[PDB]
DNA sequence: TTCGTAATCATGGTCATAGC
DNA sequence: GCTATGACCATGATTACGAATTG
């Protein structure tokens, strides 16, 4: 057969292959399903740092010409592309952002299809665009229209030189002071004029330092991040709990550090340690206290409170009584969509800031005695699941979790 | 560039090394039939059944295969005409002209284009008939098509009823698309544009495409 | 004008019709031609929105359409089914078109023809001549089948015609080919409408040099020089190859009713056609009854393994018993000799002894009723007789009694009184006789070929293929030539469509279905006690009826990924969906994250699948009851065929419920059926295990309670029996699956076993089970050794048997034809199995003693065989077919053939069957570790002799032998210990 | 479907290199 | 200083292909 639908579908398949990301699921599943479709009808079918080179750390001469300089920030790199969802490194998790950013991204993609993707550098729940690659045109358009929308843009630099330029540490420090931005820095990206290859430079050196302890500080609602303090008292910028948990730092000891002109960042562990994860996580937890559990990239409380979380998550003012609570929920019309479209148990999960995997593998290990849609008693069966102290902390706070579940069931039944 | 001797006509086959590993067994599938082939006059002559064996197989990507040579004036190599009289070659030349856009052409040999092999399933036919030598060439067609499949990526079959059971024809699953009958009612071959489907299929396995305009002779 | 239908078939021209072949009472054959249309089911709104009016429209009437898509729910708020009631029309048109909103797009047009016109495929009909127009000789045309086939008359008997054929070609080293090997003999069995049966055989004279033609003519044979001067009355005809092929073409072109040949579609007919075309430019032509379409013979393939079919269009049915045997029955081997051995057998007595031959007698007073008659009927053309599955005897003299037979067979004297006789393999070397061809060899091969031809007739009468074809055509609503061609998914559409039309329902699947994704081990292998067998009466159909599992009766499916929501969901299910109106079934979760899946089924209104299964079961029961009181043999055969057809069709529903492209696909229904079946078998196995029978009481180990919901039945485990009070019996449970259950009892008296089996079956049926679940006693097994139901050996006593009865030696799983192990291996395996069976029956055994016995027997035998080296080479002689279709790089077998060819003047072609063995120099002693054994492979010719500086490498043969032995037996650790001590390797159990 | 034989891989050690 | 981990070795193990059970 020579149906035009088949050839249009084949071009769609090649376009999908050219736009395949391993992180995405819907596009990957659709492409794979079309692969089985083709290999059933035709008996066979032919089927991150791609634009980035190695980072330069030693001074060297560069070719005279037009340079676009953009500072590459400290933080976690996340990705977003067309025809997909939010994309990040490794885990594939998700998070909540208001839809006006989605509308802005739709405007970005449909106004210009040449932009490859939009990547963000993430830090302390302040979340700003840094750089992106556009094949068709120069990268000016994307951030000029971004700042046109209202969001802040990096202080780009355009330098035209007609002779050889020497890129040493001192001139890098001059440019960094020229940026004069208090946010942490890690490198500089320099872009040619008419070349799609993207290249970056980071100047660094290593030394030894002494720590005092590791504490935790507040970022936002329930958001807590640990930080290690040094001899000089400078605040050491920890990426997340994952960074420290793979750093495997030892207390009261000197450790290597990658020192900057103004900063001194603790780098990834390069040793040959053989200590396993268990006793060291118990050590760090008992050092930091029983009230802390690692829910991924941050920590969380264990406090009782109880009633003082729904109003925060229902985006409404303080409430005092369940009756006036349900009355306010009834009168406020924009809310019942969220409470209706979404289930009960997971609502009590995000209400208390619990991690999905640990909590689900914990709840799948007890027995629950209930009555009239109300949980009244629970008892544990297996002890091995408690080998993680975070599991122990969640089991301890299950007493508050039970009341939270009971009251959310109360309000759900009362409303309808 | 070696050669093998045969008991019956043409008494000698010269060949290229790319057919070496299997063509040997060919002889004890040819001596059992050549006695009955030579009883009736055949097209082409006995000296040109195996001239297609010259072409190597280390630089070919997609295969075009026919069902039977022309009953008259066949010259071994398939899908060609020195005088350009046959209907099928005219139809394929017109299709290629319409696809590429070139409007002038007087000769079109599928052998000129690189990456393609003009092939026929049955290597003989008596004049005045069609596919009258199937039983004589069945096992030879088995061996030759399977050996071709070991290198070619995409298979294109011309014909509806003749190639309706190619799924069980081979043993190694390779992509295969069947064309339409060269004399189909309603001129269904005119609407056929399978060549860009072939090209886009050859895109997905990451191989160099083929250009048809070089095959035209002006 | 009363006719009975025989076949319906298609025309495949530019204009297509439907053909009916029928026979009258006198014997006339009548063909009827109908116009064949394309059928469509539409609704009223789409019917009135068709701008080009259809050819004809018929109002089906009120119909109810139900969506049967399945959706996963995570809560307890379930959306109900969407049901639409509307007027529906059935339209008929000559040409194919696409309709955007056409339902019932899965049923064939021939089924629509049958159901809409109300025509049974095989009924007897009194046609009206008003609607029939004569268009040719014997062919009529009818355009209004509604009124022509209105009259129904009772079934009457009609004559029939048959042709059975056999071919014998020439070969010396390899499989015959058309180009170099001619046809030597061709045998026919011919039955015409007059009922007279003729047998004849044509022999080519090209190999029988003229003195032998003259001697044969003087002896009584007939010679012909032309096609027109041969008569079918003469038993033997000597002619040339061209005349033989011409006669074959003439015979195959006749308008027969059945042309039956064993594997004739792949070899015999293809060889005849190819040779006929090769010798002369002549074809075999099949012509349509109206004489406007002609076709040639071209066998074509089909995938189901590979099957071959004939492209005839005259109405004759070309039948191959090979394909029918493969589809209908599961067997160890599909050789013609093995099938004949399993089919025809009798219990014979010794009447004379002495010399090299003895006399055997058989009658209805020795074995059974009708078996001796079948053996006598087969004996008319038989030549070799197999006795004791070991001895092959050449028949010297035979005669047929009034109710039996007598033979004399040349065999060594063996002193017993009763043996068993059967027709099996013949120790005849065709290749040897072809090397020195004479007249006597020609006559012997002629009688061999005529026996081969008549064997197809014997098998056809034995299996009742004619009545089975009629019953399948009547039940499945399909033409007689299409009954044994398709799978279960195609034969279910007729009765399903009839059910849907009578219950006026339509099922619609509106979403692209997703790509969604057990053996039982007996407790011990050896028993040394009695094993009672009970059979479930169609467990899956009855469980589907009990649960009312249908795609349209599914209320919903509830999933839960954590135990808190699982518990609250269970509470809500018990509050909202209580028994007995609703039934809730647990199933294994369909997704990795889900931990619980519960399907809910309604029982207020009977579904669709349960109704079909109930109808099938009731019809089968009625046909069995009618067969029981039948007198005529023809009526008994018809009723048996009908009940067999119903049993076959009723057992395909469970497989179709799990088949994605089937018309009854339902994931949840299949999962629920499997779950309830497993729960029932587990409950019965639990309650039977540990049961005791003492005094006048019988006690079960667990409470006789319904395992789904509470019932009003008494649940007291203690049951009063009617057996004598002196018995003290203890029962155990070993094996149990969907089809049957095994119960172990520690006694060797079989009369007590069968009486207790009957009483226990009665008590289980009356007291333990519930609703419509029943079991029936099957048999008593003695000396049972099993790995599974696939592989076991034992002695079987039927339910209707006494102690003084001949046991059935049931033995399957083992091949005895898998021809690449050895000759010593098979014989010594047989010896060891016999030895195991003989000390199994002593009684004072227990378990870990017979392992030791077998281990030291193997030790002694292996030591003696290795030390003596007295076994001849041919007992260790292996075979392999040679071909060049080898992948990879080297595959050193080809290389070995190369040096054999270049080292020996003898040359192996690419189609020979070459003999090989394992050889090693004699200087090596017994080894423990093994190496690459292909290096030790040697090829053995006819003239090769074992030299003095090498010997047979016994280690591989003995390792395989002891491996198969250790696959048996019960003890575990001592087995690995022995295998380590002898060979130092890990055995591959199971 | 089973049965058989290579090939690959991972749970039992050992030792050369090398760190608190 | 010994005890720690990389490249080396194999017993015991599952996983893989092969090719017959075809006629």
């Amino acid at each position: 057969m020579t149906s035009s639908a088949d050839l249009t579908n084949l071009k769609e398949l090649l376009s999908l292959y050219k736009s395949l990301r391993f992180s995405d699921s819907v596009a990957i599943e659709k492409y794979n399903s079309l692969v089985e479709w083709g290999t059933s009808t035709y008996w066979k079918i032919g089927v991150i740092s791609d634009y980035y080179d190695e980072v330069k750390n030693k001074p060297f001469n560069i070719d005279p010409g037009y340079y676009i300089f953009l500072p590459v920030y400290f933080g976690s790199v996340f990705i977003y592309s067309k025809g997909k969802n939010m994309v990040e490194l490794g885990s594939g998790n998700s998070f909540q952002i208001p839809d006006e950013i989605r509308s802005a991204c739709n405007k970005v993609l449909d106004s210009d299809n040449g932009i490859d993707f939009l990547r963000f550098v993430l830090l302390n729940n302040r979340w700003i665009m840094e750089d992106a690659i556009s094949k068709y045109q120069s990268p000016v358009n994307i951030f000029k229209l971004a700042s046109e929308y209202g969001l802040n843009i990096p202080n780009y630099l355009e330098i035209e030189i007609e002779e050889d330029t020497l890129f040493d540490d001192e001139l890098y420090s001059i440019m960094e002071r020229s940026f004069d931005d208090t946010f942490p820095k890690i490198s500089i990206s320099y872009i040619k004029l008419g070349e799609l290859k993207r290249q970056v430079v980071d100047f660094f050196k290593f030394s030894f330092m002494y720590i005092e302890s590791i504490k935790v500080d507040r970022i936002g609602d329930n958001i807590f991040i640990p930080s290690v303090i040094t001899k000089s008292g400078k605040k050491i910028l920890v990426k997340d709990v994952d960074h420290l948990i793979r750093s495997k730092v030892r207390e009261h000891t000197f450790v290597k550090v990658k020192k900057k002109n103004t900063f001194s960042i603790l780098y990834d562990y390069d040793g040959n340690g053989t200590e396993t994860r268990g006793e060291v996580i118990k050590r760090i937890i008992d050092t930091i206290g029983r009230d802390y559990y690692v829910n991924g990239k941050y920590f969380s409380k264990v406090g009782i409170a109880g009633l003082k979380q729904l109003t925060n998550k229902l985006d409404i003012n303080e409430c005092a009584t369940v009756d006036e609570l349900v009355d306010e929920i009834n009168k406020s019309g924009t809310v019942k969509r969220k409470i209706k479209n979404q289930s009960v148990f997971d609502l009590s999960r995000e209400c208390l800031g619990y991690p999905e995997a640990d909590f689900i593998t914990l709840v799948n290990n007890m027995r629950f005695k209930i009555e009239n849609c109300k949980v009244v008693n629970f008892n544990i069966e297996n002890t091995n699941c408690l080998n993680n102290p975070s599991i122990e902390t969640i089991y301890g706070n299950f007493n508050q979790f039970v009341s939270i579940f009971n009251t959310v069931t109360d309000v759900k039944k009362r409303l309808f | 560039m070696n050669s093998v001797t045969i008991s019956h006509a043409p008494y000698t086959i010269t060949y290229h090394d790319d057919w070496e590993p299997v063509m040997s067994q060919l002889v004890e599938f040819y001596n059992e039939v050549a006695s009955w082939l030579l009883r009736d006059e055949t097209s082409p002559i006995p000296d040109k059944f195996f001239i297609q064996l010259k072409q190597p197989l280390r630089n070919k990507r997609v295969c075009v295969c026919g069902i039977d040579p022309y009953p008259k004036d066949g010259t071994g190599v398939p899908f060609e005409s020195p005088n350009f009289t046959k209907k099928s070659i005219k139809e394929i030349a017109s299709s290629i002209s319409r696809l590429t856009g070139v409007i002038d052409y007087k000769g079109y040999n599928l052998n000129i284009i690189d990456g393609v092999i003009p092939w026929n399933y049955y290597l003989s036919c008596k004049l005045g008939e069609t596919k009258s030598h199937a039983i004589y060439w069945d096992k030879i067609s088995k061996l030759l098509l399977q050996h071709i499949t070991k290198h070619v990526s995409v298979l294109y079959c011309l014909g509806k009823t003749d190639f309706s059971n190619i799924r069980a024809k081979l043993e190694s699953p390779v992509t295969t698309i069947v064309g339409y009958h060269p004399a189909a009612r309603d001129h269904q071959f005119e609407k056929d544009r399978s060549f860009e489907i072939i090209n886009v299929l050859l895109e997905l396995d990451n191989k160099t495409p083929i250009n048809w305009a070089q095959g035209f002779i002006y | 004008m009363d006719v009975r239908c025989i076949n319906w078939f298609e025309s495949h021209g530019e204009n297509r019709f439907l053909y009916l072949k029928s026979r009258c009472r006198n014997g006339e054959t009548v063909f009827i031609r109908f116009p064949h249309y394309f059928y469509y089911v539409v609704t009223d709104e789409i019917y009135q929105s068709l701008s080009p009016p259809p050819f004809n429209a018929r109002p089906m009437g009120k119909m109810r359409t139900i969506d049967i898509d399945e959706t996963i729910s995570y809560n307890l708020d379930i959306k109900d089914r969407k049901c639409s009631v509307a007027d529906m029309w059935l339209i008929e048109e000559p040409k194919k078109r696409s309709i955007q909103n056409a339902t019932m797009d899965e049923f064939f047009n021939i089924s629509w023809f049958y159901i809409s016109n109300g025509i049974s495929p095989d009924g007897c009909y009194s046609l009206d001549e008003q609607y029939l127009t004569k268009i040719n000789n014997g062919c009529y045309h009818c355009d209004d089948p509604r009124n022509c086939f209105a009259k129904e008359i009772p079934r009457f008997d009609i004559p029939r015609s048959y042709l059975f054929l056999a071919i014998a070609c020439h070969f010396d080293k390899k499989f015959p080919s058309v180009f170099i090997n001619p046809i030597s003999h061709t045998s026919y069995c011919y039955i015409d409408l007059s009922g007279k049966r003729l047998l004849f055989t044509l022999i080519n004279e090209e190999m029988l040099t003229e003195q032998e033609i003259q001697e044969a003519v003087d002896r009584g044979c007939l010679r012909i020089q032309s096609l027109m001067e041969m008569d079918y009355e003469r038993e033997l005809v000597l002619c040339s190859e061209i005349v033989l092929l011409r006669i074959a073409k003439q015979l195959l072109e006749l308008t027969f009713d059945y042309v039956v040949t064993f594997n004739g579609h792949n070899f015999d007919l293809r060889y005849i056609t190819n040779r006929l075309e090769l010798l002369t430019g002549e074809k075999i032509i099949f012509r349509s009854p109206d004489k406007k379409e002609a076709v040639h013979l071209c066998i074509y393939e089909r995938n189901q393994n590979t099957t071959f079919h004939v492209n005839n269009n005259n109405g004759t049915i070309f039948f191959d018993l090979y394909s029918f045997i493969q589809k209908s029955e599961k067997l160890d081997s599909y050789k013609l000799d093995s099938i004949s051995k399993n089919a025809f057998s009798c219990m014979g007595k010794v009447l004379n002894r002495g010399v090299r031959e003895m006399t055997f007698i058989g009658d209805d007073t020795t074995d059974a009723k009708g078996k001796a008659d079948t053996f006598a009927k087969v004996l008319t053309t038989g030549n070799y007789v197999t006795v004791d599955e070991d001895i092959i005897c050449k028949v010297i003299r035979k005669d047929i009694l009034e109710n039996g037979f007598k033979v004399v067979l040349s065999c060594p004297t063996l002193p017993n009184d009763i043996y068993k006789l059967s027709f099996g393999k013949d120790d005849i070397d065709l290749a040897q006789m072809y090397k020195d061809y004479n007249l006597n060899i020609a006559l012997d091969m002629a009688r061999y070929c005529i026996h081969d031809a008549c064997l197809c007739q014997y098998l056809w009468e034995y299996y009742g293929v004619e009545t089975k074809t009629d019953a399948g055509a009547a039940t499945y609503v399909l033409p007689q030539s299409m009954v044994f061609e398709y799978r279960a998914s195609t034969i279910i559409k007729g009765p399903l469509l009839k059910l849907l039309l009578e219950t006026k329902t339509i099922l619609v699947r509106s979403e692209t279905k997703q790509k969604f994704p057990k053996v039982f081990a007996p407790k011990q292998k050896m028993f040394s006690n009695n094993v009672l067998i009970f059979d479930y009466n169609s467990l899956y159909p009855n469980v589907c009826i009990f649960g009312n599992l249908s795609p349209e009766t599914l209320v919903g499916v509830v999933v839960s990924t954590n135990r808190l929501e699982e518990e609250i969901n269970n509470q809500l299910l018990l509050q909202k969906y209580p028994p007995p109106r609703y039934i809730t079934v647990h199933c294994e979760p369909r997704l990795p994250n889900l931990i619980s899946e519960i399907a809910i089924f309604d029982r207020s209104i009977e579904g669709t699948i349960p109704r079909l299964l109930r109808t099938f079961l009731a019809e089968r029961a009625r046909y069995k009851k009618m067969l029981k009181q039948a007198t005529s043999s023809t009526e008994k055969a018809i009723y048996d065929s009908m009940q067999y057809t119903y049993k076959i069709v009723a057992n395909s529903v469970y497989g179709l419920m799990g088949f994605r492209n089937s018309a009854l696909y339902s994931y949840a229904s299949a999962k629920s059926c499997t779950s309830i079946g497993r729960r029932m078998i587990l409950y019965l196995e639990s309650v039977l295990n540990g049961a005791e029978l003492s005094n006048g009481m019988l006690r079960f180990a667990n409470t006789l309670s319904n395992p789904f919901y509470m019932d009003d039945r008494d649940i007291n485990p203690i049951v009063k029996t009617s057996l004598p009070i002196d018995y003290r019996f203890r029962f155990r449970s070993v094996y149990g699956d969907t089809d049957s259950v095994f119960t172990e009892i520690d006694s060797q008296d079989v009369d007590k076993s069968i009486e207790i089996a009957k009483e226990l079956e009665r008590l289980i049926n009356s007291r333990v089970l519930f609703n419509n679940f029943k079991i029936e006693f099957e048999a008593v097994y003695k000396n049972l050794i099993m790995q599974s139901k696939k592989k076991y050996t034992t002695m079987k006593y039927s339910a209707s048997s006494n102690s003084k009865s001949v046991p059935e030696r049931i033995n399957k799983g083992t091949s005895e034809t898998r021809r690449d192990v050895s000759k010593f291996h098979k014989n010594m395996i047989k010896t060891y199995k016999t030895r195991l069976s003989e000390m199994l029956s002593e009684g004072r055994m227990n378990s870990n003693q017979v392992c030791i016995d077998i281990l030291r027997s193997l030790e002694t035998d292996l030591r003696s065989e290795f030390d003596s080296r007295s076994s001849p080479l041919e007992l260790f002689m292996l075979s392999r077919m040679h071909h060049s279709n080898y992948k990879s790089a080297d595959n050193p077998n080809m290389y070995l053939v190369t040096e054999y060819n270049k080292n020996n003047p003898e040359t192996i072609e690419l189609g020979e069957r070459y003999y090989f063995a394992y050889i090693c120099p004699a200087n090596v002693p017994w080894t423990k570790k093994l190496v690459n054994i292909k290096t030790y492979e040697t090829i053995i010719d006819r003239s090769f002799k074992l030299g003095s500086n090498q010997r047979i490498f016994y280690e591989v043969y003995f390792k395989r032998l002891t491996s198969e032995i250790v696959n048996l037996l019960d003890n575990k650790v001592l087995c690995i210990s022995f295998f380590q001590r002898m060979f130092g390797s890990r055995p591959t159990f199971y």
